[PDB]
């Protein structure tokens, strides 16, 4: 029967965790990927994350299968200018914590924001590929790693031609 | 010579990085100086020695002479500019997990990882041949520097771009730009006088085009079109890939010219590079007949197996004896049980020839073990190839030896810069010519390759081995399939190096459908199920 | 006396007083007005889209 | 069957003459000569034996052989497993999903790729 | 033989387009199967003798490289036609019935029996009435293959100011016309 | 929802994939003539729909080679006025090949330029490695 070794990859470990971009793998498939772009300006965060989500993870391709991690890369500019409703930006709360007894960390939208947008962009990516798999560490974690992010405009990826992502809203 | 870069001139710069750059081979590891092994945590990591920094250090010296402070020196000498970018395409500067990883299957990450505690700060992150490289871009970008080249050095160039780049593919601009030029040098010239090394020239620049994975149609048109001079090996190999019934029919019929041509004039060199490249190209065509045709009638099994070094014995019994193998080898490749079944049936109703796959397949059958042999087996020994014929004599265990094998085990032999490994693999080619000369062995002749393989797939050693592998497996289950290769080699795992991708016309049991192609079983692990790496 | 939460950057060890007057209440930047908005206020507001000529 | 050619080629037996259960024997005298009437290509070996195997094996165009128990089984249970032997092809043991259904993954048309549909966008 | 229809030019003109391969969505078994004119499928058990040429009555769809055909909800005209392969009985699957309270377990074993089919040969000869327009219900009495029955233009009007814009050429690309 | 009596029961999270919402409209929605669906792209046009007598509907569109070269005219007409990119011309690439494969590439297109990197990367002394050796 399948046996996954004990002795796993550590983060304390000299060999060091891989990405996934450029791991090699049965579920891994970077042939048919495309890569787009979406300006995140006047756009909501939440409603930025989930349509992020949804090409990074694959799922918005006819051929796509739970278990083939198959997505298209998108790049995401000006997540500065990303919108929340009203008073979200302090009143919406992160929450994370350490195994210390204190351990609790609660932290404002706007604390995450003036020390990296593209950090609150990032958790609700996590955020939305944990609600569709959570199950496994691999698929957790690949999508993000397919996600790019950057707050500014100015992207090193110009030399993939991302196409602009176009989409509607529920309204 | 990192001290003294500065110091020296063009020509000596030239010759520091031509020897310097033995110790590596193109499709190896660059800077894997790895020595001392630490397996307390309980994966092991394998710490490089003092060589690695070396080249670190003389990289960085070479950055800041050419970039820093002499950034006139480029653009001056084209020469130059060719052999650093050479120099950094064979060490792989921009993919420095490789100077850390161990095995390819277990691909480090001390390159590209960092933890705040402590890892891999001494060994993360290093702009080795990044600012370097950026200067060569915008000095291409900005040219004084092409008009300067020459076509070969513009051909050189836009190779050590697309070698340097980790992907295989040069950036677009730099692509876009040296193709311009290029083509707008050929356009000029070509009304004046023509030689054969300008076509040359011009076919290697198609084909570093296809490998960068662009397509020059008016190159391709212009060669195509052109009939002064026969095509060399470098249009077929480029040519292969592409997928186009006429275009291939032109290049068949060019290949027959060029063949014709190269035994006219008796050019050994040429004739070998055409047949490599003919061999190749016959694999990629789709029309396995035709092309099975064309491999008997231009005779490459035989020419083939003479350029070998020790198989010139086996290539005259092969020669002698073809029409028996050819008449003995079955139409249809599938239903083999049902074949042999019937054939027991007429058999029960009232010398010797070489031994090979398809005509001896019932011999196959009967025997219990099948053991493929891999190039890379002997990188540095002939141990296991010494006991797998060993093993031969048993009467029960057969060895499978591929022309793909063979000609990867000479061309390494050949090539490769290991001592080690050269010795050995001309010890196993010796062996192998042994072998197959007693009988105790078996071979798989190119014809029988092309009648073998997939339609219209490349197959390389390690696609031949898995397709014979597969083969095995789908006709003649009962015959147990081990491989002999060298653990560090990728094709030890098909379903996650040699996989062309999320296809929706495969599945797992691709391999049990007789009318799919065989390398659809790559999907899966049941090929490696039914495979067993020893 | 707390034994964790000491990532100053995230924790900083400073009062709720002294946090007061840097937490934003007419925070200007960031924007709270999405784009899909826009066309709504826009006629909320009663103006019209006229062509270009007019 | 497969192309007008069956896929069963033999199917043996084994059976004794006396003393012994009669299920095979009357199974051989009533029913056998209807199987062998419709299916006279498949090869009736008929094994006789102090101690009979108490079976119904099928050997297929493959080699391989695919056998039924008959211990105490009636002749007309005897029977349907022979007919069970001829038609199955004795190949694959499959699972009846809907993964399965399409044997071949196959396309007329053509597959679907990323870079079909991809540039084509909304109008009015 | 092939399609037919009172206008002779619509006819001569769709004539061509049914010439090559077919594929067929088909109704089975209460199941749904695609099949092409050389596809092995398993439907479910079918009282039919081995080696039998059969025919799959009621059709959803057909189609080829160049045409589609819809049933609402079937289709007529259309002449699937197979060989009834082999008859037996699928994967065994086990269902196991066991409560922690009463010490009773059931082991149920289902194989589920099955008919292997292979398709041999897929044929349409449909009867068109007329050209049919998309954007409106009405049907056209002339059919003009050199003119798109429904013409579509560009969505960019400069109004909806914060549009999500495309690349140009995407955004306004002409496209052809197949009939020509 | 539920009131003070009945008892809290945590169920497990809904992990599956949801449809994405639709624009809604309230007037086409409420319309007995027009559908619901709202689809005009490029190539509506090449649908072209006709009437059978049976009942069904015969639609003639272009082939997958087509369609494909059609979007392949699409990109180079983008490309074009900024100069080809390396994902433009791989993506060219691609589309060709499609469009002219007649069976299906079950191997990994990177693997041949890994195996001809040797007529990229030059190997210096007499262990050059060349055509036929």
């Amino acid at each position: 029967a399948p046996f996954k070794s004990v002795l796993r990859r550590h983060k304390h470990h000299p060999e060091g965790l891989p990405l996934y971009n450029d791991m090699s793998k049965q579920w891994l498939c970077r042939e048919g990927e495309r890569w787009w772009l979406l300006d995140a300006r006047g756009e909501q965060l939440p409603r930025v994350a989930a349509v992020a989500a949804q090409y990074i993870t694959g799922q918005h391709r006819p051929d796509f299968t739970p278990g083939m991690i198959t997505g298209d890369h998108v790049v995401i500019v000006n997540i500065k200018d990303v919108v929340m409703v009203g008073d979200q930006w302090i009143r919406v709360p992160i929450t994370w914590q350490t195994a210390y007894p204190g351990g609790k960390y609660r932290i404002r939208l706007t604390d995450m924001y003036e020390r990296d947008p593209c950090m609150l962009m990032w958790w609700f990516l996590k955020d939305e590929v944990n609600r569709h798999f959570v199950r496994k560490l691999k698929t957790r974690i690949a999508p993000l790693e397919k996600a790019w992010l950057y707050e500014d405009s100015i992207h090193p990826h110009a030399d993939k031609n991302p196409r602009p992502l176009c989409w509607t809203d529920p309204e | 010579m990192a001290s003294t870069v500065s110091f020296r001139s063009d020509e000596e710069l030239l010759r520091m990085f031509t020897a310097i750059s033995a110790p590596f081979s193109v499709d190896g590891r660059g800077l894997n100086f790895l020595t001392v092994k630490v397996s307390k945590f309980g994966r092991p990591y394998y710490v490089p020695n003092s060589l690695l920094p070396a080249y670190v250090n003389l990289v960085d010296a070479t950055t800041i002479a050419l970039v820093r402070e002499q950034p006139w020196r480029l653009s001056a000498s084209p020469a130059l500019f060719i052999q650093v970018l050479q120099f950094m395409a064979l060490i792989k500067v921009f993919e420095p997990n490789k100077w850390f990883t161990f095995s390819d299957h277990a691909p480090s990450n001390r390159a590209d990882y960092r933890h705040a505690i402590g890892v891999n700060h001494s060994t993360a992150f290093w702009g080795t041949g990044e600012e370097l490289y950026d200067f060569m871009v915008e000095l291409l970008r900005v040219p004084t520097m092409l008009d300067l080249c020459t076509r070969e050095q513009m051909v050189d160039l836009l190779s050590g771009f697309c070698g340097v780049m980790p992907c295989g593919k040069a950036v677009g601009d730099v692509f876009k730009t040296i193709t311009d030029a290029f083509l707008r040098r050929v356009r000029n010239d070509i009304s004046g006088p023509w030689s054969a090394h300008d076509w040359a020239i011009v076919e290697r620049m198609y084909l570093v085009t296809v490998l960068c994975d662009a397509g020059n149609n008016e190159i391709l048109q212009l060669l195509l079109s052109d009939t002064a001079s026969p095509r060399g090996p470098d249009f077929f190999a480029a040519v292969s890939r592409t997928k186009d019934t006429p275009t291939k029919k032109r290049a068949l019929c060019l290949l027959q010219e060029a063949i014709d041509n190269a035994s006219a004039k008796a050019d050994k060199v040429t004739l070998l590079g055409l047949l490599e490249s003919g061999s190749e190209f016959l694999l990629s065509l789709v029309d396995k007949g035709v092309a099975h045709t064309f491999a008997t009638q231009n005779l490459f099994d035989y020419r083939i197996l003479n350029s070998f070094l020790h198989c010139s014995l086996v290539a005259d019994r092969l020669r002698v004896e073809q029409s028996v193998i050819t008449s003995l080898i079955p139409s249809s490749l599938r239903d083999v049980q049902v074949q042999m079944l019937m054939s027991n049936e007429r058999n029960a109703l009232n010398k010797r020839p070489l031994m090979t796959m398809l005509s001896q397949l019932e011999y196959l059958n009967s025997i219990d073990s099948v053991f493929i042999l891999h190039s890379s087996l002997m990188a540095t020994s002939t141990d296991q190839l010494v006991s797998a014929v060993r093993r031969l004599p048993s009467g029960k265990d057969s060895l499978i030896v591929t022309m793909s094998c063979l000609r990867a085990l000479s061309v390494k032999s050949l090539t490769s810069p290991s001592m080690k490994e050269r010795i050995a693999c001309a010890r196993a080619l010796e062996i192998v010519s042994y072998e197959l000369e007693k009988g105790r062995a078996v071979l798989l002749p190119f014809s029988e390759e092309i009648l073998l393989h997939d339609a219209g797939a490349y197959c390389d050693e390690d696609l031949m081995l898995w397709t014979v592998a597969a083969f095995l497996a789908r006709e003649l289950p009962l015959v147990k399939v081990h491989t002999l290769m060298h653990s560090n080699c990728t094709a030890r795992t098909p379903y996650r190096f040699l996989k062309g991708g999320h296809n929706l016309l495969v599945s797992s049991r691709s391999l049990y459908d007789k009318g799919a192609p065989l390398l659809s079983s790559l999907h899966s692990k049941e090929l490696r199920l039914v495979t067993h790496n020893v | 006396t707390r034994r964790g939460g000491k990532n100053l950057a995230w924790r900083p060890k400073m009062s709720e007083r002294t946090l007061e007057q840097f937490v934003p209440l007419h925070l200007a930047f960031p924007r709270r007005h999405p784009n899909s908005w826009q066309e709504r206020q826009f006629h909320l507001l009663g103006y019209v889209k006229w062509p270009k000529e007019i | 069957s497969r192309n007008g050619e069956l896929c069963l080629k033999k199917v043996i037996i084994s059976y004794c003459p006396s003393n012994g259960a009669p299920n095979t024997r009357q199974f051989l005298a009533t029913h056998l000569p209807h199987f062998h009437a419709k299916y006279p290509s498949v090869s009736i070996d008929l094994r006789p034996r102090l101690w009979p195997e108490m079976a119904i094996t099928g050997v297929y165009r493959d080699g391989s052989e695919r056998s039924y128990n008959t211990k105490n089984l009636s002749p007309m249970g005897i029977f349907l497993r022979l007919n069970n032997l001829v038609s199955t092809a004795n190949d694959y043991d499959q699972p009846f999903c809907a993964s399965h259904l399409h044997f071949q993954r196959r396309s007329v048309q053509g597959t679907w790729n990323p870079w079909l549909w991809n540039y084509e966008t909304e109008r009015r | 033989n092939g399609l037919r229809c009172p206008d002779a030019l619509i006819t001569r003109t769709l004539n061509p387009l049914l010439n090559g391969p077919k594929f067929a969505v088909i109704y089975c078994g209460n199941h749904q199967y695609k099949v092409a004119v050389g596809d092995v499928i398993a439907v479910q058990r079918l009282r039919v003798e081995i080696g039998s040429h059969i025919a799959l009555k009621k059709v959803l769809m057909v189609g080829g490289p160049r045409f589609t055909a819809i049933g609402r909800p079937l289709l007529e005209g259309v002449r699937v036609t197979a060989q009834v392969e082999e008859q037996k009985r699928m994967r065994n699957v086990v269902s196991l019935f066991a409560t922690p309270g009463r010490r009773h377990v059931r082991w149920v074993d289902a194989p589920h029996a099955a008919t292997i089919i292979r398709i041999c040969e897929i044929f349409y000869s449909p009867n068109v009435v007329g050209e049919l327009d998309k954007y409106k219900g009405e049907l056209l009495e002339t059919f003009t293959p050199g003119q798109h029955t429904n013409p579509v233009y560009p969505v960019d009007d400069g109004y909806d100011v914060f549009r999500k814009k495309d690349k140009e050429a995407m955004e306004n690309a002409t496209t052809f016309l197949d009939l020509l | 929802f539920g009131g003070f009596g009945m008892s809290v029961y945590t169920p497990k999270k809904d992990r599956r994939f949801r449809v994405q919402p639709l624009p809604s409209l309230h007037a086409n929605s409420l319309a007995d003539d027009t559908p619901l669906v709202t689809t005009t792209r490029t190539l509506s046009p090449n649908f072209r729909a006709f009437a059978l007598q049976d009942g069904g509907v015969f639609f003639t569109h272009p082939s997958h080679e087509q369609v494909m070269r059609v979007g392949q005219n699409i990109l180079a007409e983008e490309t074009k006025a900024t100069g080809m990119t390396s994902m433009d011309t791989y993506v060219n690439s691609r589309i060709q090949s499609i469009i002219a494969e007649n069976t299906v590439e079950n191997v990994a297109l990177s693997h041949w330029r890994r195996r001809h990197m040797w007529n990229l990367v030059r190997t210096h002394g007499k262990l050059q490695r060349h055509w036929g050796v």
